[PDB]
């Protein structure tokens, strides 16, 4: 069978996170999952419930916003030459 | 309220771009603003030191225990033996560090050395402002020895619950420091009073005792800058090396990566023996991890075979201890070794390797001392503001072909400065400020067809 | 045909003979040919990214083999955690060494950077030709990451074989690299626009931008040849750097040490996994390494026995990769600190150690990426064709005998160049060419029974 | 007769003060006596080859074993190559290594190199004095190899109780080094040969077959003293010298830590043995180590039980060693690198880094083979009964304010010399022997605030 892997972004600060599927891709994802690899994704349908995937070259994302920055450390690095920049507090 | 995090691509930013010139000049890149700035490193030099009483750790005592850990005593031996190796390493590596760091002859050090420069390091008298900043920002926890034993009492706090105290049942012991806070701080102040200078060369025979401040001169002209603009820029120069100090009055945070590295190398050592104390209470197949509880509600027959999967636990994790803390023992040596060559590379000397230090070449380095190590600090140089103007790779006297020189650590430029009537003025290679070209600033040498030619002015020669 | 292996002794080849002299004269031997060639090393700076998903590496989803793994849970707690440790040294490891590698400002590159000097490893616009033989010749396994799950899904080719198809079941997960190829490629060609040069003092500051080949010969002028030797062979040396050079086209070998370690750095991480893998199939004293087999054909009260031996076996394997894989981690983290100082002393700087790089003395080395860290290229100095000469160790006017030189950076020798009709004449350190001995290539110093005396001509002093 | 044991503390001799004075002049500590003395250190170099016939180690050529032995056999697999891998490893760093050492040309040595200096080193025509102390002082044991199995067989002496011989019945091999006595002495005496000297620039070119004498002196003024005071105390030096190589007599005993160091690379390796060897005669778990013994006296369905404790226990065994040599491989072939810089530094070079070798800057450093390694010993500088004066940063005239020089590789001081007229003086920087202020010892410089001012007579310039 094959799986899903999973990894979760998150930000100790801004209380919050995103997630990505890896290696799965985009075309075999979306915000509810029947697989299942925990009982809840509720904290991220929070945000994630008005988004489609985004598709990088690190692996599919959830909650991950299209913003075309550039930054030296989002303390959350995605490898490669992809970053998950945190959102600035209110 | 914040959003999702977003997307960004990890920025690389461009170098500044110096576009190629061919033929006999080419552009050259020269900053004209400088200034200061600090990097720091730790160096762990130190593992805790450990013995364990076997015959308490595996059994708090309990004779069917000690029967049958009597069958795997050899086992013990050798992490006693082991253990008086790794801490036999330690007390040598420390005290041969400390060896290199004692100078035969020193300055006094009294407050208002520094000049101009605010030393925020020299004896508060003692230690520095860096080591107290160290220790008392680092989770590093209350030592024993002294007074000890009454405050594991009943003749004592109740509140008292300190991982030492649990050596009196543990079996473990922690063992004292090698050199005592009072002796490192007399190495290191043996340190600051050979401060000014390491130039006039030598300097391992004989002494001048002179200012900081002129070591730091001395240490500018070094990288290529030159004497006139130290002299005017001197008071600023104080400045910016106070402003780069001054850095360090937030450094020592939990943001600050060498900081970080001190704290890790407390808690490695807390971790060790909290592993051996945990297990102490860890089933290892075992009904229970207490020997009392297996005596009391079972029969002798089974009793003794609980208490063999317990003694064996205890023994693997004694085991496992051991073989970490050789490793560590020699790691930490190492780590000695390599402080020992930069003390005498940086600290009592001006670095010319780059690399190292300071992210700019180098200039003066302190070394202090830090939880389980030496802590290190490093003034860098950081050149901005570049202009662009076009040099020469040498000149020659126009009217005389085998009149040729060559600038000395710097550059020879077309003269854009108006206080310049020659049509070629001389540069540090550090710093943009345009000089007449005379022979302090050049060297005579083989005539080359990339030389340029002054058929005006130019002293080196005159004629 | 071929008969049996012969007997023969390992040859230790006698280096040149050259005769000790008494009195205030010597025999010199000095080169008359010289050329170049390479040496290569390799640093390995990375360890393949690792985590485990241990609830499904230990039993492939069933629920007695959780039941029984909860047990042990801490375990793997432990295993992911140092990972993470492990993972994170590698990252800061990565991105610590970029930082060095990056300049301030540099030189754009075009091709035809290098002049005469074919520098094969300018970017291909990219790369290097370097980094394609390294990634092309080692077999280095396909990465996963994009599109990937399609290509191990039924909805794909049914020859996909990939061991990362493999991870789906095995719970293991490979991470991507820190910084892909095209920041690498620019941290490197950061340091190609680097290049001319390293001289004129700092660099660390200023940027000159100028020719390769001139960076060479000031390189070839620091060793001890002279300039009139470069002048008249620039085309040669030239041509001798590109053959030293060419020699690349065949050093990615298996003949090749340095490529050989290249090969081992992938290998030993396709070993890492492998054994992981593996195990998953292997029996730990149960009669099946699969759960489902122990549950269809055992009843219920042996089938807990079968799946604990496996249970403990899975960890126990868990155990020994981390172990290895910590090790490895800081083994790797020396070898990049290792590699920053080797790009800012022999790639960014001109040698002085000997020891390093080529072997004699030093001459421009370069640095590529390669698979699992960095690859460097030495050029070195091969002089020979010896002759012997009779040399001094200084010289005094005959007439007067406080008028004494000695050579610069060369000696002085008895002339037998009959161009020179002065019976002294001086040659480089690094290369036979007599020249008239003149104030370009001598000292003044203090007088020496051991100078010789010259009743004739000797232009420093003429008088 | 003796007491009890008395309370002392740690003893730390503070340096000597130099008070700092204001203004534009100095007091100057100056070393006026100079003397020699060594330090040493050994580097282990090399781990003892082994490799294992596992069948044979396990049980001593028992059916039962074998039947039982094939269910694991993978396992001794692992051990066989992990240690081929091990022992390339440590061929291919002790050929690298020599390969450095190795000089192209070079001087003979005949008996009376070193001219005044003792040269104990010499070969004694050979190896050297220090390997015959090394060797024959260290208990290490008797090689095999040659005749070797008649001494362990019933055709030979009935004493013979080599743990060698042990190996026909452990199936452990011990493996001979790569190089012989005879060309490891062939690579030293290349590096005699290439001493005197490393100056005069290259040296990695051309050879100038120097006196050891005039090597020292030149490293003598390398450090800051005259000429003047070479040339007077040229007898003294070469005496002092001896007597520092003198030291080297009694440095071969167990007080000296390098050597212990040598007598426990030997040790480590015997334990390594030694460890495997007892391995033979545990139980592990098991009734008996003897597979004889379950045999003859258990019914077969016991037996096997017995034995496959004794063979999981004897391949467990052979899992640690194989771990732990593993790691002793690479921390060598670590080792045998420094070395390799080490050689190219201070033996074939004159250091100026410090923290190394003899405890003050760098005078001639010697290598030789010793046990499982190389031994070095370094030549360091101790001046003492250091003098004050009152020194100046520089001088000009007094007459013409543009007219100033600085000392070259010293400092000038107040005279305090009879023989100089001239208010000031000149010293070296390691030696104090006030000579006239002339050229020689002068540099032209900016003009500086704090050169002292001179009215009179100072010939660098003189008008
Ligand atoms: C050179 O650098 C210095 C600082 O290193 C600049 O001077 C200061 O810049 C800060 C930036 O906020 C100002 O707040 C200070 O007021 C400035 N100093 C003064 C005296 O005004 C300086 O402007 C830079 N540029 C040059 C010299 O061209
Ligand atoms: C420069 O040196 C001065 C010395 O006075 C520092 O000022 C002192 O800072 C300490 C910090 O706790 C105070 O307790 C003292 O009361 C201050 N002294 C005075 C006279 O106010 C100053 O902070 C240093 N500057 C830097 C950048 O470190
Ligand atoms: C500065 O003048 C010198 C001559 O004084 C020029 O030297 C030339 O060097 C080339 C190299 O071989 C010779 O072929 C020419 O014949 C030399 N010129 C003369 C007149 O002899 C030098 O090139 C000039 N510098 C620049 C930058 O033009
Ligand atoms: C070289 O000298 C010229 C002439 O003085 C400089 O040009 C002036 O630069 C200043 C900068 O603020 C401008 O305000 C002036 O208007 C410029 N003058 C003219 C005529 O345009 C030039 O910048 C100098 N270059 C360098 C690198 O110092
Ligand atoms: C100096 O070395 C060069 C090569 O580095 C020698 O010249 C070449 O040697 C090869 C050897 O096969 C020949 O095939 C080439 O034809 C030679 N070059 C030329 C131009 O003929 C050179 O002979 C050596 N000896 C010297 C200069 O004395
Ligand atoms: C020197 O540089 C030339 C540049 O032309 C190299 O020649 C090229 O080699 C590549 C190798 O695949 C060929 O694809 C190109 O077509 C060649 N160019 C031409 C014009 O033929 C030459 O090989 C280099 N020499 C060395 C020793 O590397
Ligand atoms: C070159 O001539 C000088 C004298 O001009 C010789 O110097 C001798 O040095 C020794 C050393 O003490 C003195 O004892 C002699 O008295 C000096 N000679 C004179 C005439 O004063 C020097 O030795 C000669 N060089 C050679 C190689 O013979
Ligand atoms: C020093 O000069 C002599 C005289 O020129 C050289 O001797 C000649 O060497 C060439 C080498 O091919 C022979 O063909 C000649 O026949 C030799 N001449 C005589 C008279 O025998 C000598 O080789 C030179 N030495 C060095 C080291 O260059
Ligand atoms: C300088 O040091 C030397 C020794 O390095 C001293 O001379 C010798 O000192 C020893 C000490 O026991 C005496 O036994 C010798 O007899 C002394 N030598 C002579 C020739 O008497 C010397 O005294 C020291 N002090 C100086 C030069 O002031
Ligand atoms: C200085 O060199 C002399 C050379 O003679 C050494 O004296 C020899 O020492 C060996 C040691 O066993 C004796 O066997 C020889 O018989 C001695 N030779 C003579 C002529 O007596 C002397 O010991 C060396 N000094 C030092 C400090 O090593
Ligand atoms: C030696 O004499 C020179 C002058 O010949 C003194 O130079 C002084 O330097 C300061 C520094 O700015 C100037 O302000 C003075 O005006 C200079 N003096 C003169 C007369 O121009 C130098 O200080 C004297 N050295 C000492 C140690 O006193
Ligand atoms: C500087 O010179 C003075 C005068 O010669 C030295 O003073 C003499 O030192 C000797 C040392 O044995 C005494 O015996 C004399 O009695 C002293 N003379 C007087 C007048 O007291 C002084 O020691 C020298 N200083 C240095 C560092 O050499
Ligand atoms: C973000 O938008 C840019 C617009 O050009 C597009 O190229 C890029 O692929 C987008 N990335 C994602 C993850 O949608
Ligand atoms: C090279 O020389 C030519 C001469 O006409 C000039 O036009 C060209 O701009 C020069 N190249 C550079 C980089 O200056
Ligand atoms: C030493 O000097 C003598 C003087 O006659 C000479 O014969 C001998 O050959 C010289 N030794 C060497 C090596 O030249
Ligand atoms: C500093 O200068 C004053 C000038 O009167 C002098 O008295 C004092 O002793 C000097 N300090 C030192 C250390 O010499």
């Amino acid at each position: 069978c094959v799986s899903v892997p999973v990894s979760v972004i998150y930000d100790k600060e801004t209380k919050t996170h995103a997630t990505l599927f890896g290696s799965v891709a985009c075309e075999h994802i979306s915000s509810t999952m029947s697989q299942y690899s925990r009982s809840t994704r509720s904290m991220l349908k929070r945000r994630d419930s008005t988004y489609g995937p985004l598709q990088t070259p690190v692996g599919c994302v959830l909650g991950l916003v299209n913003s075309s920055l550039f930054v030296e450390d989002c303390k959350l690095p995605l490898g490669q030459s992809l970053c998950a920049l945190p959102d600035t507090p209110s | 309220v914040p959003g999702e995090m977003r997307l960004a691509s990890i920025a690389f930013n461009h170098p500044i771009q110096v576009d190629q010139l061919n033929s006999s000049y080419f552009k050259l890149s020269i900053p004209t603003n400088f200034s200061f700035g600090v990097t720091q490193e730790y160096i762990q030099t130190t593992i805790q030191k450990v013995t364990v009483d076997c015959k308490q750790y595996v059994c708090n005592g309990f004779q069917k225990c000690e029967q049958l850990l009597r069958e795997y005593g050899q086992f013990c031996s050798k992490i006693n033996q082991a253990l008086h190796g790794a801490n036999l390493r330690q007390d040598d590596s420390v005290r041969n560090l400390f060896a290199s760091v004692k100078s035969s002859q020193s300055s006094p050090i009294i407050p208002g050395f520094g000049g101009d420069f605010n030393l925020t390091l020299l004896e508060p008298v003692a230690r520095s402002a860096i080591e107290d900043l160290l220790f008392d920002k680092v989770t590093i926890a209350d030592p024993g020895y002294m007074q000890g034993y009454d405050d594991c009492m009943q003749q004592g706090p109740a509140s008292a619950r300190d991982l030492i105290c649990a050596q009196y049942v543990a079996g473990y012991k922690v063992l004292p420091p090698l050199m005592d806070v009072n002796m490192e701080a007399a190495y290191t102040s043996s340190l600051l009073g050979s401060i000014a200078g390491v130039g006039w060369t030598a300097g391992l025979s004989s002494f001048a005792a002179i200012p900081f401040a002129q070591s730091i001169f001395y240490r500018l002209n070094g990288v290529g800058i030159t004497q006139q603009v130290l002299s005017e820029n001197q008071k600023l120069i104080a400045n910016k090396f106070n402003q780069a100090l001054g850095a360090m009055q937030t450094g020592f945070t939990t943001t600050n990566e060498a900081f970080h590295k001190v704290q890790d190398a407390v808690n490695n050592n807390a971790q060790a023996l909290s592993k051996l104390a945990s297990e102490l209470s860890n089933t290892f197949g075992a009904i229970s991890a207490s020997i009392g509880d297996i005596i009391q509600r079972l029969d002798v027959l089974e009793q003794d075979a609980q208490i063999d999967r317990l003694i064996n636990g205890r023994l693997t994790t004694l085991n496992a201890f051991v073989a970490q803390q050789l490793v560590r023992s020699e790691s930490a040596a190492l780590s000695a070794q390599l402080a020992k060559d930069k003390v005498n590379e940086c600290v009592k000397a001006q670095s010319k390797r780059s690399g190292f230090c300071g992210q700019g070449t180098h200039i003066v380095s302190f070394v202090v001392n830090a939880p389980n190590g030496l802590y290190f600090m490093h003034v860098g140089y950081y050149p901005s503001n570049h202009i662009e103007v076009v040099s020469a790779y040498g000149l020659c006297d126009a009217a005389n072909p085998t009149n040729c020189i060559a600038p000395v650590n710097g550059y020879f430029i077309k003269t854009n400065n108006t206080r310049i009537v020659d049509e070629w003025s001389y540069t540090g290679s550090s710093f943009y400020a345009p000089e007449p070209i005379t022979s302090l600033n050049t060297k005579y040498v083989a005539p080359q067809v990339t030389y340029q030619n002054i058929s005006t002015n130019l002293p080196p020669p005159l004629l």
